[PDB]
RNA sequence: CAGCUAGUUGGUGGGGUAACGGCCUACCAAGGCAAUGACGUGUAGCUAUGCUGAGAAGUAGAAUAGCCACAAUGGGACUG
RNA sequence: AUUGGGCGUAAAGCAAGCGCAGGCGGAUUGAAAAGUCUGGUGUUAAAGGCAGCUGCUUAACAGUUGUAUGCAUUGGAAAC
RNA sequence: CAAGGAUAGCACCGGUGAUUGGAGUUAAGUCGUAACAAGGUACCCCUACGAGAACGUGGGGGUGGAUCACC
RNA sequence: CUGCCGAUAAGGUCUUCAAAA
């Protein structure tokens, strides 16, 4: 049940020797709402073929996501170009306080409570890039234990 | 132990060590050297207790007039470090003093915060245990 | 910049200017001083009625007016509606606005309030133009 | 103060007051959005704002509420302890006129409001005229006696069809209520929780 | 808005004030403040607080409450 | 943009240098304790703020108890 | 002792003013064609003079210049 | 192998849409 939601449908065009070749570009986010989420951008002469190719690309590149108590473990800033997205842990109940492309990514990943603010640009591809970068740099409290030789997070 | 190169260090003592650690991590280098100071010596002792570096040896010259500390980083088998990011709080000029009620928690306790309250440098958790705060040196996670 | 630099010269905020300055000037007349007190809408008297041409895209004949408010400021205010009773010498109750076609006009005349008549033959969005409910 | 075309608004959203009495009807069995522009394309892909506003209306039209009243109740429930997702559901279902209809003593919800406004209902130890009192499970909301004889009591006294969260002690018309309504008694007409977040942006 | 301040800075004896005090007096001196912003210009009752903001804070000093100032304008004094 | 921004090509590195005051600043030892942290006491008027409760048919509202912030003094800590 | 009055010359601030300077804004006005390609004389910066006007030339400075080229 | 070579009135379409098969 990998649900998918369009996050942007732009109208790109090149110029030839007379006229304008117009192709639709779609940005689809696919997520199983259990820890797997990917993004795919595709271009085609028509929306249906563009959507099919974008979903195919998105399903080809699926990253693995870990959730802690339904939220994000530690506050993180994802950077991608000039877009910086701040994610902050939230108590169980606030809901997803995100909006736009980031909100779509968080819902499709599985996370519930999440504090976000877009501190940079409003271009959907870079915000999604920043969101995925922020979520992928996250450190579990068990990897640092193997690293720092602590006691499975114990004080 | 002998050397061949001259050893220099920056005038600001927290970020000098911080720059050494960060550059070595990014460049995959392991063994680095710097001049030894007691504040720098104490912060390295708590770091090895927290398990971010492997060994930390302070040395002295044959005349007892100079000391240089040469530390190495703790890389795993696949060669990825334990330190992820370092950031200094009480920079020169603007010194950061926070009371106990505002003692920070770095990455929900995953990282360690260095606080030298009254008994030398001290970790955030034990600072909370004693309910006493003070100078905050740097964030390490 | 730097902590020391900002200590010497702090951060000065950019200012803010109004869009209808002439509506916030009050002349006392007994002392002849102008103080800056904001007021939503103000009464004036027209001096010259006529028509103006819009900027570039638009093409039409828009009815302007040179109305002098209870203060001493002369502002060109558009008569918002189809048909007017202005007769070069009359009293009007201006409001805020900014027509984009005519450069310089930044006020609108509240219709159907004082000497200016309402806009009859209007059944849609009347509450704004001022027409008695058909009933 | 309410609309007088409940068929139209129920037909638009698509969900009636849970008996499909306003959807079945005796004519044409119409299940299209009202107006001339009802049998058109562009059905799905409602924006997040669009579906949220449509859903918000569903919650506040099921009970005949004004949005300002909704904002007051949300501001009330918001502050307390934590994830209060069990409290505001009880709060929204605690309306006095709503309980009389779930009591089975009224043909319709807004008709029950009319009887409440006219003074034909009582409470554990006082009388109630305003159809907005927030009730708490445990009050013996006993019915009137001079209204048990009115020419409309027949279907009123047929409360044998009643929700399990409104216990009446049948034939005694005591009509208390315990065992707060679970989501099962709150059907899929409006069963969502991001309407709370919609009011979180609009209402602090 | 770069100099301002001649009772302005200090001492002496005396007078006056509920009281200390150039507050006033006679004499003796030449100091005081100022680039860490004097002085000048413009503006404004101050505060607890109101609205807004995740916060740091921004904004107005409704009502009311504390303090100050005023009573057509400018001075003086009696009674207490 | 202290928290929380930038200055090669988009606004922004003075043409360059000698440089006082200011800011910052090698290592070790001793003392003091001005910053820094902490304990005790006083105070920070009442209303308002947040939490709980009561009373008005519930609410709005009113009352009720709780609820900080800073300053001063005193007693310790000595890492910077 | 002293409000106020009269006389006197400086200081700061405001309004207005014949006439005049430039500026912005304007669907379809007149004289050129200076810049963007090697823009048809490469461009740009500082400076001096000159001309209806864009601008021309002299001095210095830059590549944020085309062509050119090398097995 | 460097003659000469100046101008071109105003405002304007055109992407409807993927819900899906
Ligand atoms: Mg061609
Ligand atoms: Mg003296
Ligand atoms: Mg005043
Ligand atoms: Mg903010
Ligand atoms: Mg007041
Ligand atoms: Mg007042
Ligand atoms: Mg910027
Ligand atoms: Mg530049
Ligand atoms: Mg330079
Ligand atoms: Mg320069
Ligand atoms: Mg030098
Ligand atoms: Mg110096
Ligand atoms: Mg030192
Ligand atoms: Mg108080
Ligand atoms: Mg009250
Ligand atoms: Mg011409
Ligand atoms: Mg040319
Ligand atoms: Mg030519
Ligand atoms: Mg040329
Ligand atoms: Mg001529
Ligand atoms: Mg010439
Ligand atoms: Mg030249
Ligand atoms: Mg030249
Ligand atoms: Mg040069
Ligand atoms: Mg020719």
């Amino acid at each position: 049940e990998f649900e998918e939601r369009i996050v942007k449908l732009k109208r790109i065009s090149k110029t030839t020797k007379g006229g304008r070749n117009m192709r639709f570009s779609v940005l689809v986010v696919v997520g199983n709402r259990k820890g797997k989420i990917g993004y795919g951008i595709a271009k085609a002469l028509e929306v249906p073929n563009a959507i099919k190719k974008a979903i195919k690309a998105a399903h080809n590149s699926l990253h693995t996501i870990e959730i802690h108590k339904g939220s994000i473990y530690h506050e993180v800033i994802g950077r991608s170009g000039a877009s910086r997205v701040l994610l902050k842990p939230a108590p169980q109940g606030t809901g997803i306080i995100a909006g736009g492309a980031i909100r779509a990514i968080i819902e499709l990943a599985g996370y519930s409570d999440i504090y976000t603010k877009n501190l940079g640009r409003n271009t959907p591809i870079n915000m999604i890039h920043a969101t995925m970068d922020g979520i992928l740099k996250q450190l579990s409290p068990r990897r640092v234990a193997i690293l720092r030789n602590k006691n499975l997070n114990e004080l | 132990i002998t050397t061949t190169k001259p050893i220099k260090a920056h005038f600001d003592p927290v970020a000098d060590l911080l720059t050494k650690i960060n550059n070595a991590r990014k460049a995959k280098l392991m063994t680095v050297t710097t001049i030894a100071s007691k504040l720098k010596i104490a912060i390295l002792e708590i770091l090895v207790k927290e398990g971010y570096l492997a060994n930390f040896q302070v040395l002295e010259n044959k005349s007892k007039t100079k000391r240089i500390v040469t530390f190495n980083l703790k890389y795993t088998q696949r060669r990825i470090p334990s330190i992820n990011g370092v950031k200094q709080i009480s920079k020169p000029g603007l010194r950061i003093y926070r009371p106990f009620e505002k003692l920070p928690l770095v990455l929900n306790g995953l990282g360690i915060a260095i606080i030298s309250t009254s008994d030398g440098v001290m970790t955030d958790k034990v600072a909370r245990l004693k309910k006493i705060g003070g100078e905050i040196l740097a964030y390490v996670w | 910049a730097t902590i020391a630099q900002l200590i010497r010269k702090p951060r000065k905020k950019k200012k803010v200017k109004s869009k209808s300055p002439a509506l916030h000037y009050n002349l006392n007349l007994l002392n002849k001083k102008v103080t800056n007190v904001y007021s939503p809408l103000k009464r004036g008297v027209c001096t010259r009625v006529g028509t103006m041409t819009p900027k570039k895209p638009n093409s039409a004949l828009r009815k302007y007016a040179k109305v002098r408010l209870t203060n001493g400021f002369e502002v060109l205010t558009y008569i918002p509606g189809e048909g007017h009773n202005l007769q070069e010498h009359s009293v009007t109750l201006l409001r805020g606005g900014r027509v984009k076609d005519l450069p310089g006009v930044r006020y609108h005349i509240v219709r159907g309030t004082l000497d200016t008549v309402g806009v009859e033959k209007r059944r849609q969005q009347r509450s704004a133009y001022g027409a008695k409910k058909p009933k | 103060k309410y609309t007088g075309s409940i068929f139209k608004r129920s037909r638009r959203l698509g969900f009636s007051l849970l008996e499909n009495n306003k959807e079945f009807s005796k004519g044409k069995k119409r299940k299209t959005i009202p107006g001339q522009h009802g049998n058109r394309f562009r059905s799905s892909t409602m924006s997040g704002y669009a579906q949220q506003l449509q859903e918000k209306q569903r919650m506040q039209y099921m009970y005949g509420i004004t949005d300002k009243q909704f904002r007051r109740l949300f501001r009330l429930v918001l502050k307390q302890r934590g994830n209060l997702a069990v409290n505001l559901f009880r709060v929204l279902e605690s309306r006095l006129d709503n309980i009389v209809y779930r009591m089975g003593f009224a043909p319709t919800r807004r008709s029950a409001r009319q009887l409440v406004n006219h003074g034909h209902v009582l409470l554990n130890d006082r009388t109630v005229d305003t159809p907005s009192i927030i009730l708490n499970p445990g009050d013996k909301v006993r019915l009137k006696a001079k209204t048990i004889k009115i020419p409309i009591v027949k279907a009123a006294s047929e409360s044998g069809v009643v929700s399990p969260f409104v216990e009446t002690n049948n034939k005694t018309f005591e009509g208390t209520y315990v065992r707060f309504p679970e989501r099962s008694e709150l059907p899929a007409g409006i069963n969502e929780s991001y309407v709370v977040e919609w009011y979180k942006r609009l209402v602090k």
